[PDB]
């Protein structure tokens, strides 16, 4: 331990190195340093995690210095390694390392190799900052750093307009979220003036004698931000388009990084949300609605990447339900399993959309089963864990523990919903899977094996199974409240889950695997078509936003392309130019005039003098 | 007898007439004439005031006023002559070259 | 000693009006002279003897003179007569007429304010006007010379016309 | 009341001038030599200045009922002499080009200058009238001195006639006030009577004409342009500086000078001259005409400090400071314009265009012309500023809000046109002096700008020195 | 004691540039440089000798050093120079930005280098003065004295625009604007010395003694308005800003570096030291309007910036947007808001300096300012795309850079005093995202181009690199470890803060 | 008694007028003739006026004093220098 710093210094060093080495490096060397650093950061995460368990699970705080000082305003650069932190961190450097290898192979011979890897190193560094957040400010360095790197990697393939504009939808939205988070910070500092988790948690019950009015806002904004970075509603619109990025990215940011950051922040501030019941209740709610809408839509995506996307959105939805109903250990456990099998799913999706020569559309694909074994198998394992297959999948244990919290707290509506959602997930997941690997092989794929591809896929497959469920996050020593346990209903429940899951997979098999004549017939129907386009279109949100925000914003911008104020001010100048000419019209060399002028002027002087 | 108001009223009336003329007239000769009528009216007033008050000042001033008169007729007619070799009539509006 | 004033005055006034109306210069200059004489008379009304006399022998005596001399040498007076008649019409005259009439009215109104304290027309010996002229006003006597002399120098630099006819 | 040796020492500069006038006119009548007549006239003025010094050694007496000789008169005389002297050292080369006789010029100059000293020294009412006749007559001639061009002549005639009309109002006014109020001396303004005011307002009409104050300003550009450039130099500095001297002193002693109606009509007039001045000054291409409108406005600015005379004594001081500033600045500008006309040739450098680069072949005249060009506009590092300063100071300090606002607004407008000009002087040159007579004018402008720069940056010397020449009260 | 040499070295510097050009067409630059190294060095020396962190609040009249000399005794006006932590910082900043403005033009010749560089020194020095000056006259004097030389720089070395406005007209707008605002602040000062003397019978144009002044409520107001307006034109606040986009559009690159990176700063710093102390009460009553014009500048600024077709002009409007935030920060008693202000002014100094220098080399390499004819520019040059990227990042308040540090402290404080406004301004932060990004895309991302001008372009000379990198480093350190700044300024800040509040 | 002086006055004027007019007539029949003629007539008017002044001086001489006389002196001397000027300018050559 005590090397908590290396878990940032490494990714950071890598980053600077790769960013100062533009193309001057052979794919193999920049791959070497890019993957390598993060690798050594994983290694250090292991060393420190081990010294942590051995040391007896003692909260470790390593203060680096003070980021800044004002009178009552003291913010510090401190790293706080506890159990939750160790989960976040382990996940990051691990899943990270893996995605780093798979990307290592995936990006061979491509615009800016060194560049991609630099950005990645910065993404890791940023995340690791985020997770070792002593306060909220250093954390905010985290969230911003993250959002940024995500903007860069999404909008990595700059040459195309659509790509970029996806990166910008990303940054804008994640930003607005980050503003809500801000407000959270400003309120929590005006009220407690410490912005350091533990202290806020104490001075919180102390100072909020008559709380439940300013604490409410603080937390609810913490939520705002959480929603933002986790793509929950209603800051979800940015997730779909996000798929415009290179696959390895859609793994990193989509499975083991950003969304997880949102949920994790909502976790660390558990004590604060607790003191504000209603908003924790909200957290739950939005989690639910999100997993639902997300599912329904994920059902219609004609694109591998985008299906997987609305998947990640629904899953994060689950996690937000787990949190919304005081099932913190459940939420985080699930976050881990989900990093596992979502990393798996996305890497695989890369190997496939690539092996199809950049096809990426399910329909223009097909019968891949025989063509590629490794990949097909991976989509089966993953897709199954995601579907929450009763055994051999950790995802089942996840969903379970979660609904165990849900029901276990008399929140049976979020429970029922969540189930409806398990049905949903199994269903769409396999619509995709079947449609991609079973049926008429339209594009003749072929396979290629290397360590830097196979190995990662293999480890992710392993950990994506029930074997993944073997690992358990040290969420007791941290103090996050234990979930209210259940029993006897634990089995009725569990089998209900397994049953809905299996019914799902089967029904998907019957729905597509044949002629699809039923599904096809029901697509062309009027209602089925209406809804079809609906769920296809993110439910209409992108529309509502582009219509009430983007359109009128740009509307103003066009409406003022020239400063109406600059002109409003040029008014006097004009008055004085034309006044100029006007008067000037009295010098006309006519002596007679000038004389008559003296005369009149005299007359005015006399009249005035008389009147006064 | 000698109501100062009437003498001064005379002075004024004349001054005004002379000015009017000065504006009405296009021929520089006539304008110069105007100017003379004016300087004369003003000196007249001055002496009338010098009569209200038992002072030699009204008069000595009048003296200066007419000294001026002379100098101005000198230079003014000299100008007119310099302008007869440039305009048959001394129509004054013709000198309008310089303008705003 | 009283009425003489008034009649002299109205006569003069009428004469100046006349000078302002007429077109043939000689008639004008003559009329302006008549006026000046009537004002010499008025001067006398107020016992401004050195004044009235001085006006007879100096103003209308040598100034108005130099004028007649120049109009006669130039002989310009005469021709352009119709060209001069074109200029004096109601349309051109009324504006300035109204203006100056107004001004006159304001002035006169402002005249009727000060206290008249009518003073007798008790003579003023020339010798007195000179006693002052060359005692209190010494410097003025000395400078009016300068005024007249400059009058000359410029009158020469302008009124003189070189021989531009002869060609090189 | 007669004249003792004292009073002669105290009429010293006036004497010396008169003498130079006669002497020079005689020499002219005998030989007709340019160089000689000039060098004579300048020896003479210089004389009149050191003479000032010898007046300084003597007492602040009163020579006749028509005069008063104090430090105030010493200041205004000193100035008017500088003005004149400069005018001559300028008109030399320009005349050297002239084909006709060159000599009558310097005479008209001497004469006008004498009249200006009568103004800087007057206390009676007649003295003023005569001082303005002396400041008018020879100037008519100076306007017409190159009557060959239609301009110069039209100018001379217009200026003459109008000038006479004004002299006429002024007279008839003096008549009305003295009539109502049986005294000619300033101090005895007939101790708000109707006729008194009236007469005073006609007097206004006249003074205002001579001063270029709206609505009696019109002739200004015509006349600044029409006349030989140096004659413009003297037409703006000497005449205006001195007529102002007399108007300050008059409205000071004059008890009616504390009146309201008059202070109002005055303020109005000032305000309006500032504004119309710079406004009409904007769209100009004819350097001269510009400097002319410019003058109308600056007479506005001083008129301010005159309206705020009753309240505070620094008032006058300001006026002095700013009158020196104005002086050296106008001598700089006009100096480079008449100096630009150089040997007579034909018409002068009316067109701004002629000025362009101009720093690329004639650098130092461009410098002088920009330093003055800023000065005149009210920028720091120039006496123009310091004067701006004082005018504002005396403005608020006396609580004259409208007038002050106007002052700043104006200053802005001016920023526009003057700034333009200097920049012109730096833009790119358009495609296309030996005598030590040109060098006079040269080192003259040079020195003068060096004054607005130094004295811009370290005003104390001038300030105190002006503070030092008070009138007798 | 040392202040004089601080104004002199730049003055004498300019003179020497001018009278060295004739020795070699290359020398003036070197002179300007060397002299700037000297000046900066001195700033750093007074930085080192005086306490890095000095006593927080001994009272308004306190200075690491002071210098007094008679000047216009008749008026009680003397050469009064005074150093603070605040002023110290503003002077280091100006010295740096000086060295850079000398570098960034190292590759631009028209007319004479001597005249250029001299003009430049008079600007820079004169403004340094505007900081060190404490005698109100000397202050005002320096204030106009710099505007002249600037207006020469714009009207004599700036490139003509796309809109058809001659450089001379930009120089004009700028000059009239700042100068006549100047007139108003002058007449204020006048009214004030007048009141102080008219209640203690002593003419002084001195800061310290003028504080004492008793004032009828309503008059302190009008006075404080004068001072405002004059600070509102140079800041800028809204209505009075257009001179900024134009003057930046037309300005030579060194001119836009110095204009954007300093003069506006002087506007704020004067707001602080003069508008508040001299008039605490009236200020206090005026804070609302001040803060609202601040939000309106935040927004209107970002919008005009984003709707920009020309680069330099967008950047300019960016500076307007940020000043909005400062103006707000000021009228909110928070001392936190003031620390925020300080660190953010110097921050945005480094930032905008960076953008205008880069935009400068970008023009040097594709002779254009209209983004409309530039895209996917990244492929072409080496560093410009990515350094431009970094500075674009930092512009919008991104942690890791100073801009965040300062804008967020500002926000914290502002919020403690008035939240509604603070939140709204933060949304301003969201707009900052939009424009900074748009700019970034238009320049370097997308279609290889929209005009033939885009083929593989020349490299970035070592000058360009090492100056832009020096700037980067600075902004990074400032984002990371702000303490030295916060401390150096904490003294003077605490003082103005205490006084503003206490006096109400 | 009185009116006789007024008659010699109106007469004197009348005569100067007629005469001047006839001289104008005869004049109608390096400077040029008309210029010279004018200059001369002018200096005549001047001499006239300044003479007025002189007489004024005359009426009271002992009452004026040494300064009065010295004044008359400088005055006349200047008038005379004015004549020397006019002559030496060549308005004499012809008349
Ligand atoms: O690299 C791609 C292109 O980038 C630029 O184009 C485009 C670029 O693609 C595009 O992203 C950029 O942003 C347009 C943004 C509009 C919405 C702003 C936010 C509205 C929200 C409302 C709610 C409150 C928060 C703010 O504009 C450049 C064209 O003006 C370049 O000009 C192109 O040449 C490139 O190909
Ligand atoms: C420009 C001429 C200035 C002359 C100033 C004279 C001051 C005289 C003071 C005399 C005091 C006794
Ligand atoms: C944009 C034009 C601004 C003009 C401001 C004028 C201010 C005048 C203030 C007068 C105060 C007395
Ligand atoms: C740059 C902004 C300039 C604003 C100028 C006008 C301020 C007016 C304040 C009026 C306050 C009225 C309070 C009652």
């Amino acid at each position: 331990m005590n090397m908590l710093a290396l878990t940032i210094i490494l990714p950071l060093i890598g980053f600077v190195l790769l960013a100062f080495s533009r193309g001057r490096w052979s794919e193999n060397v920049s791959a070497i340093v890019g993957v390598g650093s993060v690798g050594l950061a994983a290694l250090v995460t292991a060393f420190i995690g081990v010294d942590f368990f051995a040391n007896g699970e003692q909260t470790y705080s390593q203060p680096l210095w003070t980021w800044m000082s004002v009178g009552d305003f003291n913010i510090g650069f401190n790293l706080v390694l506890d159990g939750l932190s160790l989960t976040m961190l382990s996940v990051v450097t691990g899943v990270g390392f893996l995605i780093h290898m798979y990307a290592s192979w995936y990006m061979r011979g491509e615009e800016g190799y060194s560049r991609f890897f630099a950005y990645t190193n910065l993404f890791i560094a940023s995340m690791v900052v985020l997770v070792l957040a002593d306060n909220l400010l250093l954390m905010y360095l985290g969230w911003e750093g993250v959002g940024l790197c995500s903007y860069l990697l999404i909008g990595f393939y700059y040459t195309d307009p659509k790509n970029g504009a996806a990166a910008m939808k990303a940054f804008v939205v994640t930003r607005v979220g980050d503003v809500f988070l801000a407000f959270a910070l400003f309120i929590l500092y005006n009220e407690l003036g410490t912005l350091n988790f533990r202290e806020m948690v104490e001075l919180a019950p102390a100072h909020f004698a008559d709380g439940n009015n300013m604490l409410m806002w603080a937390t609810l904004m913490l939520l705002g931000g959480a929603v933002g970075k986790s793509a929950q509603l209603p800051l979800q619109t940015w997730l779909a388009d996000a798929m415009a990025g290179p696959t390895p990215v859609s793994a990193l940011i989509h499975a083991a990084t950003m969304v997880t950051a949102g949920v994790y922040l909502i976790a660390r501030t558990h004590g604060l949300f607790l003191m504000t019941p209603e908003v924790l209740h909200l957290v739950g709610i939005v989690g639910a609605v999100t997993l639902l809408l997300a599912g329904f839509a994920a059902l219609v995506q004609t694109d591998i990447k985008r299906v997987l996307a609305y998947s990640t959105m629904s899953q994060i939805g689950y996690m937000f339900l787990a949190l919304g109903v005081q099932a913190w250990d459940a939420a985080i456990f699930h976050l881990m399993t989900h990093a596992f099998f979502k990393a798996l799913l996305f890497l695989a999706s890369g190997s496939v959309i690539l092996a199809c020569h950049h096809e990426q559309n399910i329909f223009k694909m097909g019968g891949l089963r025989k063509s590629i074994p490794l990949v097909y198998l991976c989509f089966l394992v993953g897709g199954a864990a995601l579907s929450a297959l009763p055994l051999v999948t950790a995802g089942f244990f996840s969903k379970d523990e979660i609904l165990a919290g849900a029901m276990a707290n008399g929140h049976i509506n979020l429970m029922v919903a969540g189930l409806v959602g398990a049905f949903m997930t199994s269903l769409y997941t396999f619509r995709m899977i079947f449609i991609v690997f079973h049926g008429k092989e339209q594009i003749h794929a072929h396979a290629v094996k290397g360590v830097t591809h196979s190995l990662p896929l293999i480890v992710l497959l392993i950990l994506s199974t029930f074997v993944g469920a073997l690992i358990v996050p040290p969420l007791q020593g941290v103090l996050p409240q234990t979930t209210e346990l259940a029993h006897g209903s634990m089995l009725t429940l569990e089998i209900t889950s397994g049953v809905v899951a299996v019914v799902g997979i089967l029904l998907a098999a019957w729905l597509w695997l044949g002629k699809r004549t039923l599904v096809t017939s029901i697509a062309n129907s009027a209602p089925g078509r209406l809804l079809s386009t609906w769920w296809y279109n993110a439910w209409g949100f992108d529309w509502l936003y582009d219509k009430v925000f983007v359109k009128p914003f740009l509307g103003i911008a066009w409406l003022l392309k020239r400063d109406p104020l600059n002109s409003m001010m040029n008014i006097p100048a004009v008055l004085s130019r034309f006044a100029g000419k006007g008067l000037l019209l009295s010098e006309n060399g006519y002596l007679r005039w000038y004389v008559a002028s003296m005369s009149i002027g005299a007359v005015v002087v006399l009249a005035l003098l008389m009147v006064l | 007898m000698i109501p100062l108001q009437h003498g001064l009223i005379l002075a004024a009336i004349l001054f005004v007439l002379g000015l009017t003329g000065l504006v009405i007239r296009r021929n520089l000769l006539f304008m110069l004439i105007g100017l003379e009528i004016m300087i004369n009216a003003s000196a007249l007033a001055f002496v009338v005031a010098g009569s209200y008050w038992g002072q030699t000042d009204g008069q000595v001033m009048y003296i200066l006023a007419i000294s001026l008169a002379a100098a101005e007729a000198s230079i003014g007619l000299a100008l007119l002559l310099q302008l007869h070799r440039r305009r048959q009539n001394l129509n004054i509006d013709s000198v309008s070259e310089m303008r705003g | 000693m009283e009425f003489a004033f008034y009649i002299c005055g109205l006569i003069a006034i009428l004469a100046t009006l006349r000078v302002i109306t007429h077109t043939n210069p000689v008639h004008a200059l003559l009329y302006l002279i008549i006026s000046l004489l009537a004002i010499s008379g008025v001067f006398f009304s107020l016992g401004a003897y050195f004044a009235g006399a001085l006006e007879i022998i100096v103003y209308a005596g040598a100034i108005m003179v130099l004028f007649v001399f120049v109009v006669m040498m130039l002989n310009l007076g005469g021709s352009e007569i119709e060209q001069e008649r074109q200029w004096l019409k109601p349309q051109v005259w009324i504006g300035p007429a109204i203006l100056s009439a107004i001004m006159l009215v304001v002035i006169v109104y402002a005249i009727l304010g000060v206290n008249d304290q009518g003073i007798d027309g008790t003579p003023i010996s020339a010798k007195a006007v000179g006693i002052t002229l060359f005692g209190p006003y010494v410097l003025a006597v000395e400078l009016a010379s300068m005024l007249l002399l400059a009058g000359l120098v410029v009158a020469f630099h302008v009124g003189r016309e070189e021989r531009a006819g002869e060609v090189l | 009341m007669t004249i003792t040796p004292q009073n002669l020492i105290a009429l010293l500069p006036l004497l010396i001038v008169g003498l130079t006038v006669v002497v020079v006119m005689l020499s002219i009548a005998w030989r007709r030599n340019h160089f000689l007549n000039a060098t004579l006239s300048v020896i003479g003025l210089n004389a009149a200045l050191v003479s000032l010094w010898f007046v300084g050694q003597a007492g602040a007496m009163d020579v006749t009922p028509l005069m008063r000789v104090d430090g105030f008169a010493m200041l205004y005389t000193g100035l008017v002499l500088l003005a004149s002297l400069a005018t001559c050292t300028f008109a030399y080369p320009w005349l050297e080009g002239y084909n006709d006789n060159k000599d009558e010029f310097y005479l008209l100059v001497l004469i006008a200058a004498l009249g200006g000293i009568l103004l800087a020294n007057a206390n009676h009412l007649a003295s003023l009238f005569l001082g303005i006749e002396l400041i008018s007559l020879p100037l008519f001639g100076l306007v017409g001195y190159a009557f060959r061009q239609k301009r110069s002549l039209e100018a001379s005639i217009k200026y003459t006639i109008l000038s006479a009309a004004a002299s006429s109002f002024l007279l008839f006014g003096m008549a009305l006030v003295y009539a109502q109020s049986g005294d000619l001396s300033f101090v005895a303004l007939g101790k708000n009577e109707p006729l008194l005011l009236a007469g005073f307002g006609l007097m206004i009409v006249g003074l205002g004409f001579k001063l270029s104050l709206v609505p009696f300003h019109l002739w200004t550009p015509d006349v600044y342009q029409g006349a030989p450039a140096p004659v413009s130099t003297f037409l703006a500095t000497a005449s205006k500086i001195a007529i102002f001297g007399v108007v300050m002193r008059l409205f000071l002693y004059a008890p009616v000078g504390d009146s309201e109606a008059i202070r109002v009509v005055l303020a109005i007039i000032a305000f309006a001259s500032i504004i119309f001045g710079n406004l009409m000054a904007l769209s100009q291409t004819n350097i001269k005409r510009l400097l002319g409108y410019s003058s109308i406005s600056h007479l506005g600015y001083l008129l301010v400090a005159l309206i705020a005379l009753q309240t505070g004594e620094m008032s006058m001081e300001a006026v002095g400071v700013y009158l020196a500033g104005y002086l050296f600045s106008s001598l700089g500008a006009f100096g480079v314009v008449s100096l630009m006309s150089s040997p007579y040739r034909g018409p002068d450098a009316d067109s701004l265009f002629s000025y362009r680069g101009l720093f690329w072949h004639r650098p130092i005249l461009a410098a002088v012309m920009t330093v003055m060009m800023l000065s005149l506009a009210g920028i720091p590092m120039t006496l123009g500023f310091i004067g701006k300063f004082y005018v504002l100071a005396v403005g608020v300090q006396a609580h004259l809000w409208w007038l002050v606002g106007a002052v700043v607004v104006g200053s802005a407008i001016g920023l526009y046109y003057y700034l333009r000009v200097a920049v012109s002087l730096y833009l790119h040159a358009p495609e296309q002096p030996s005598n030590w007579q040109y060098s006079a004018g040269g080192i003259v402008v040079l020195i003068s700008a060096l004054l607005v720069l130094v004295l811009g940056v370290w005003p104390q010397p001038l300030i105190s020195i002006v503070r030092l020449a008070m009138p007798l009260m | 004691m040392l202040l004089p040499w601080l104004i002199l070295i730049p003055f004498i510097g300019g003179f020497l540039c001018w009278q060295t050009e004739r020795f070699g067409v290359k020398v003036p630059r070197w002179i300007a440089l060397i002299t700037m190294g000297l000046t900066l060095a001195l700033s750093l020396q007074l930085w080192l000798q005086g306490g890095y962190s000095l006593t927080q609040s001994a009272g308004i009249p306190q200075w690491q050093s002071e210098f007094d000399m008679p000047w216009i005794p008749r008026f009680g006006i003397s050469i009064h120079l005074a150093i603070d932590g605040l002023s110290l910082l503003m002077v280091v900043l100006t010295g740096l930005l000086g060295v850079l403005a000398v570098l960034c033009s190292w590759k631009e010749i028209e007319k004479y280098q001597g005249f250029f560089h001299l003009n430049l020194m008079w600007i820079l020095g004169g403004v340094i003065g505007v900081f060190l000056a404490i005698d109100m006259f000397l202050f005002f004097f320096f204030w106009e004295m710099m505007l002249v030389p600037m207006y020469f720089l714009i009207a004599l070395w700036g490139h003509k625009a796309s809109d058809g406005k001659t450089r001379i007209t930009a120089a004009t707008k700028f000059f009239i604007y700042t100068q006549a605002s100047g007139l108003v602040m002058l007449i204020a000062i006048l009214a004030l010395v007048f009141v102080h003397y008219n209640a203690t019978g002593v003419w002084t144009f001195n800061y310290e003694e003028l504080l004492n002044t008793p004032m009828s409520s309503g008059v302190e107001y009008l006075l404080m308005l004068g001072f405002f307006i004059a600070f509102a034109v140079k800041m800028p606040v809204v209505p009075l800003h257009g001179w900024l986009p134009d003057a930046h559009s037309q300005a030579p690159t060194a001119g836009s570096v110095d204009l954007a990176g300093i003069l506006l700063k002087t506007a704020a710093y004067g707001l602080l030291r003069f508008s508040l102390p001299l008039f605490p009460n009236a200020s206090a009553e005026f804070a609302p309007i001040a803060m609202w014009l601040g939000v309106i500048g935040i927004f209107y600024g970002a919008w005009m910036a984003f709707a920009q077709t020309d680069i330099k002009r967008l950047i300019a409007y960016t500076s307007v947007s940020h000043m909005g935030f400062v103006l707000i920060a000021i009228y909110t008693g928070s001392q936190l808001a003031y620390q925020g202000a300080v660190i953010q002014m110097i921050a945005h100094g480094l930032s905008a300096a960076g953008l205008f220098i880069l935009c400068g080399q970008l023009y040097e390499r594709i002779h254009t300012r209209d983004m409309r004819m530039m895209g996917g520019l990244w492929s072409k040059m080496k560093w410009l795309p990515a350094l431009s990227l970094f500075f674009a990042v930092a512009t919008l308040g991104m942690p890791g850079t100073g801009n965040f540090v300062g804008e967020f402290m500002i926000l914290f404080g502002s919020f403690q005093v008035v939240p509604v406004i603070t939140v709204i301004s933060t949304f301003g932060l969201v707009f900052a995202s939009v424009y900074s990004l748009a700019m970034l895309h238009r320049a370097y991302f997308g279609k290889a181009k929209s005009q033939i001008a885009s083929q593989e372009l020349p490299g970035m000379s070592l000058r360009e690199l090492f100056m832009i990198l020096l700037l980067v480093v600075l902004l990074v350190l400032l984002g990371f470890y702000p303490q030295p700044i916060l401390d150096t300024s904490h003294s003077a800040i605490g003082n103005i803060q205490q006084w503003f509040v206490n006096s109400v | 008694a009185f009116a006789i002086f007024l008659i010699v006055a109106i007469g004197l004027c009348c005569l100067m007028l007629v005469g001047g007019w006839f001289l104008g007539g005869r004049a109608r029949a390096r400077l040029r003739l008309s210029a010279k003629f004018y200059l001369v007539a002018m200096f005549f008017v001047i001499f006239d006026v300044e003479a007025l002044y002189l007489f004024a001086w005359s009426t009271s001489i002992r009452e004026s004093g040494w300064v009065g006389f010295v004044e008359a002196a400088i005055f006349i001397f200047v008038l005379l220098a004015g004549l020397v000027y006019l002559v030496r300018i060549g308005a004499l050559d012809w008349t």
